[PDB]
RNA sequence: CGCGACCUCAGAUCAGACGUGGCGACCCGCUGAAUUUAAGCAUAUUAGUCAGCGGAGGAGAAGAAACUAACCAGGAUUCCCUCAGUAACGGCGAGUGAACAGGGAAGAGCCCAGCGCCGAAUCCCCGCCCCGCGGCGGGGCGCGGGACAUGUGGCGUACGG
RNA sequence: CAUCUAAGGCUAAAUACCGGCACGAGACCGAUAGUCAACAAGUACCGUAAGGGAAAGUUGAAAAGAACUUUGAAGAGAGAG
RNA sequence: CGCCGCAGGUGCAGAUCUUGGUGGUAGUAGCAAAUAUUCAAACGAGAACUUUGAAGGCCGAAGUGGAGAAGGGUUCCAUGU
RNA sequence: CGACUCUUAGCGGUGGAUCACUCGGCUCGUGCGUCGAUGAAGAACGCAGCUAGCUGCGAGAAUUAAUGUGAAUUGCAGGACACAUUGAUCAUCGACACUUCGAACGCACUUGCGGCCCCGGGUUCCUCCCGGGGCUACGCCUGUCUGAGCGUCGCU
């Protein structure tokens, strides 16, 4: 059972990880090549109201 | 002949049914079983052996009693009541 | 066998040390069931701190430590005395005391006085009889003022 | 022998009424799983532990 | 002192364990007396004991017993606290006077083998491996 | 044609008797029916008689306990089987009112300096 | 999705639960739904199974309109038998086959007094839950 | 030369209670090796560990300083991080090895004996009456027994009273 | 000079938990694996005894588990279903 | 199941390896200690071996006889397969 | 020509690999954290209409009562069960019951034998026989009664 299942990650790296992933969901390449079916999205930074 | 000839010389027993654990381990002769020590108040159990105590330990038997037990500690070990009747 | 260069190593894994190998999988367990006795204690006393009692102005030991300050176990008998709050009376209105704590310069025994005064002028003391307030508080300061604190109370600061 | 204990005696007695086939009704019972009694004990083949 | 009992002072092992006599019991005399008391009469709580004479080989200790389920020990209180049922037995657990000198209880600079509550308690805290989730 | 516990439980002792001799004459006969042949009828009567012995010895010793338990009620001595059957260790304990008397020192000390309610203001 | 931490997704204890369930929670399992009509009459959608109703039959190779009255509720097998869904066997006789009672629907209610009040209970439950959720 | 009082003892199928034995993962008190490592081996190591014995509880033990410190001083116990593979121990070889300060989790303090004052103020048991049954309690009554001046109870415990 | 006041006693919380009761979960194993034991498993059986200790899951949706004829003393077959 | 990553109880011819199964040997060794069987009939599908009758034999009273102790535990006895 | 033998394939056997399945484990976590002389753990022997094992139970013996539920149980049979002059089954479980050993408790056991007090019968109350019931273990505390001592004393 001491296997060491569980790593750690720093903080600055997980930040980075982060903002590399918000980046790339801008650029509608990288979103359709995940296969994500943008092809009707008015924008792919879509923003809606705070109704929702 | 330590062999087949000593064999057949074999028909006194030593071992007997003991009257507490049931097992054929009680020694005639020195009156005093040689799985549970009847004789002696405590009953015999040793660490090396974690087979032999798992083999005879509480809840390989009935538990007749703590059966019971486990049940009325749910509701606190009431005595005296009765559910309200039709 | 040694092999090159390299440290002479001393692993203490000579004593059958894998029967004694405290695992802490219930570490996140243990957080919640600690977080949750904070909140249920702090539920039980309602308006009161939630940390606790008041604690001293207290100098570390050693000459590592005597430049920084923190956190005693109670207040001196002294500086209850010179500050004019009985021994068993600040226990109950939420005063820490550690009786076998003396002071040696006025000057730490000066600051935790004034400390004792600043928490007695914020103190808000219910009455015992919530219809018959004897010499508690005004019934204004303790309607909707009276919030539970949260944290020290009056941390102390370098 | 001839000569023996109403102890022991009762001990045979209840090993005499357990070694007997299972009924065949059971084998029409819901979830059987049971072919035939695995416990039958001749005298001459396995001995009794007393 | 105690003598170890082996067959014709035989100990199958290392001459640092060959030792018979000369030999040391962990626990004094006083806190064997508690222990008799105690066991003779069990339904009864050892409280303390002390030293009423001795000669040259017997020494005489007088040990103080309470019955824990008389009324006068249950209805009064400062002294319930011995009727609880984590009191039975002080003198086979070392918690009587007697009994804890034997243990290295204490505070400060002399008494660090037992911090923790006891030597098994110490020595556990510092042979255990503290593998965390995040090493 | 069956026999309940409901209603047995107005009839006095000495017809409680004569009903449950009744039932055992009952399955004496059908005990001698199983070994003779019999019918597949008289057989599976056995368990209903053996349950209705069953059920008037129940009542009967329900109400023998229940008049012995209103007779000892109050008194300072009862017998063991009509005192509460807890645990060993449960009936160890210091009844409710040891449990809760104080010293004259500790009642002296919660009248003097009883705990306060009170609010910190940050 | 299931939230109840104290409830179980785990499919081995539930079917454990299932074939080792109870004869008084087989009836609860053992549950059909009701015809149109009858769901509209009263304001309930299923209803246990009961030894003298009529049902029709949904799913299988009995499927049809015919309005056959169960005959036998056997709840270790967790089944039914329904008057005319039976099989002529090798030797000449008739046998029912068990049919399972989510695959049947009630058209007519075997009704008593304790049909009554749960099917009273469950429509008051039903009303109380649209009447939360207007 | 009997009758009493006390002391120390004994018997009872005396009235009323209590202990035993089991489980034993965790906890407390003892007892306690050798395989092993040291490339041999005896001190050492394994290890205050395995085995052995006893005693508990839902936790146990510990615990409110005959403490740490040497500072501008801290302030019961227990647990976590660190101190630290360090100070130190060791055929100073193989190897072994804490503590203080610091940061946190939790945090709670107290009681006797003794010295003294108070007409033993104290406690148990047995009956009678009432209020209640719930872990058997209250209130009252008894020129009713017993415990106790070889010391019960109240005040009071080093923080002084 | 500093520090405490031993040889009497109690005390919750944070702490431990491979036995027990009741639960939940899993980047685990999938019947020579995973507990010895998925099954009448500490069972059958072995040993005087202490003790040792297995093998063994799967018809089908439903028994609808082959009526009936025929050869043979039957096991077993040929048709039929 | 493919592709991108992730993680292993991840690859067998050997270990006089473990467990299970199967061959050649092989229709082979063998079914040879204590003298011995034969005729007729019955039952029966079937008779060297069962049963009955007739012979010839053996144990030869320290028995291959009649009973017990220990041990076995229903092996006792009828009927049937 | 065939036999035999070898190779390959089809089919049929022997065997149970593989794969798919899984009311089982293993591991981690959580909440509780409860045995016993008022007789525990464990053991033995019994209990079903047809029942050997497992399971459940204790001479009230595959269960009584109560409560909740509400038409079954089921391998076969039998029989209940207006489901409202009350109810199958299941579940819960608080009433009642709970054989013999076992700390095991009258003494002792690979057997068996006592004693005391009551009740019933043969006796026709006196104590013999039979049955039933309740007692009869060790240690220990408080009190009680009965005592012992050329122990210390007082009166005599
Ligand atoms: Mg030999
Ligand atoms: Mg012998
Ligand atoms: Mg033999
Ligand atoms: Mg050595
Ligand atoms: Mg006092
Ligand atoms: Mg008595
Ligand atoms: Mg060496
Ligand atoms: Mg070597
Ligand atoms: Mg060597
Ligand atoms: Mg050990
Ligand atoms: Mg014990
Ligand atoms: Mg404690
Ligand atoms: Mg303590
Ligand atoms: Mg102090
Ligand atoms: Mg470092
Ligand atoms: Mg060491
Ligand atoms: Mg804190
Ligand atoms: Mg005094
Ligand atoms: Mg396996
Ligand atoms: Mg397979
Ligand atoms: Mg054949
Ligand atoms: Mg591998
Ligand atoms: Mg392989
Ligand atoms: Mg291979
Ligand atoms: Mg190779
Ligand atoms: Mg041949
Ligand atoms: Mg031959
Ligand atoms: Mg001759
Ligand atoms: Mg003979
Ligand atoms: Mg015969
Ligand atoms: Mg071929
Ligand atoms: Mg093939
Ligand atoms: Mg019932
Ligand atoms: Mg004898
Ligand atoms: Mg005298
Ligand atoms: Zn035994």
């Amino acid at each position: 059972t001491w296997r060491r299942w569980h790593r750690r990650v720093n903080t600055t790296q997980k930040r980075y990880a982060i903002c590399s992933a918000l980046a790339a969901s801008a650029l509608p390449a990288l979103v359709m090549s995940k296969g994500h079916r943008i092809e009707e999205v008015p924008e792919l930074p879509l923003v809606v109201e705070d109704k929702v | 002949t330590k062999g087949t000839s000593s064999f057949g010389k074999r028909r006194n027993k030593t071992h007997t049914l003991c009257r507490r654990c049931g097992s054929k381990a009680y020694h005639l002769q020195k009156s005093t079983c040689g799985k549970c020590g009847y004789p002696a108040k405590r009953k015999r159990k040793y660490n090396w052996s974690a087979k032999a105590k798992r083999r005879n330990t509480t809840g390989t038997g009935r538990m007749r009693h703590l059966k019971i037990v486990y049940r009325r500690f749910r509701h606190g070990f009431r005595e005296g009541t009765t559910p309200k009747p039709k | 066998a040694p092999s090159r260069n390299g440290m002479v190593l001393k692993p203490h894994f000579h004593k059958d040390w894998q029967r004694r190998v405290a695992t802490w999988f219930n570490q996140p367990a243990r957080k919640i069931r600690r977080r949750k006795a904070r909140q249920a204690k702090a539920r039980r006393i309602a308006p009161r701190p939630a940390s606790g009692p008041i604690r001293p102005i207290v100098r570390c030991p050693t000459v590592r430590y005597h430049t920084k300050v923190r956190a005693g176990r109670g207040f001196s008998l002294e500086e209850l005395r010179v500050a004019g709050i009985h021994k068993k009376v600040a226990r109950t209105i939420g005063i820490s005391v550690d009786p076998r704590r003396r002071n040696k310069s006025t000057e730490s025994l000066q600051a935790n006085v004034q400390r004792l005064k600043e928490y007695r002028s914020k103190l808000i003391l219910f009455p015992r009889k919530p219809s018959a307030p004897k010499k508690g508080d005004s019934s204004a300061e303790e309607l909707k003022l009276a919030t539970q604190l949260t944290g020290p109370v009056m941390p102390v600061r370098n | 022998s001839s000569h023996k204990t109403f102890r022991i005696k009762r001990f045979l007695a209840k090993k005499q009424k357990q070694n007997r086939p299972i009924p065949q009704w059971i084998r029409m019972k819901t979830g059987n799983k049971i072919r035939y009694n695995s416990k039958r004990r001749h005298w001459r083949r396995t001995k009794l532990g007393l | 002192g105690r003598k170890r009992p082996v067959p014709k002072g035989a100990t199958y092992g290392k001459p640092v364990h060959h030792g018979v006599n000369q030999l040391k019991f962990a626990r004094s005399l006083q806190s064997v007396a508690e222990e008799r008391a105690g066991r003779h009469c069990g339904a009864l709580r050892v409280l303390n004991s002390y030293w009423v004479g001795e000669d040259s080989t017997y020494k005489f200790f007088e040990v103080i017993l309470i019955d824990p389920f008389h009324k006068a020990i249950r209805r009064n209180p400062d002294t319930q606290w011995i009727t609880k049922p984590v009191h039975k037995h002080r003198e086979m657990r070392g918690l009587t006077s007697a009994g804890r000198k034997s243990r290295g209880l204490g505070k400060g600079h002399k008494f660090h083998h037992t911090i923790g509550g006891s030597r098994r308690a110490a020595w556990r805290r510092r042979n255990t491996l503290q593998l965390h989730r995040y090493r | 044609a069956k026999i309940k516990a409901r209603d047995l439980r107005g009839k006095k002792k000495e017809e409680l008797l004569k009903q449950l001799d009744d039932l055992k004459v009952e399955l004496s006969q059908l005990r001698v029916a199983k070994v003779t042949g019999g019918a597949a009828s008289k057989l599976s009567k056995i368990r209903v008689v053996r349950k209705s012995i069953a059920r008037v010895l129940t009542v009967i010793n329900q109400t023998q306990k229940e008049n012995l338990r209103k007779f000892y009620k109050g008194k300072k001595y009862k017998p063991l089987d009509l005192r509460p059957k807890k645990t060993r260790a449960m009936r160890r304990r210091l009844n409710k009112h040891e449990e809760n008397l104080k010293t004259k020192k500790q009642q002296r000390k919660e009248r003097l300096y009883p705990l306060r309610k009170y609010a910190v203001k940050a | 999705m299931k939230f109840n931490p104290f409830v179980t997704s785990d499919r081995s204890k539930n079917r454990k639960r299932h074939f080792n369930a109870p004869s008084h929670i087989r009836r609860k399992i053992m549950s059909s739904p009701l015809s149109k009509e009858l769901r509209q009459k009263y304001n309930v959608r299923s209803m246990p199974i009961r030894k003298d109703d009529e049902v029709q039959v949904v799913r299988g190779h009995y499927k049809g309109q015919q309005i056959g009255k169960v005959v036998q509720v056997y709840r270790k097998k967790y089944v039914i038998y329904i008057e005319r869904v039976q099989r002529e066997k090798a030797n000449g006789t008739t046998v029912h086959v068990g049919i399972h009672p989510s695959k049947v629907v009630i058209t007519r209610l075997k009704l008593d007094k304790d049909r009554k009040k749960i099917l009273e209970r469950k429509a008051k439950s039903r009303q109380v839950g649209k009447e939360k959720g207007k």
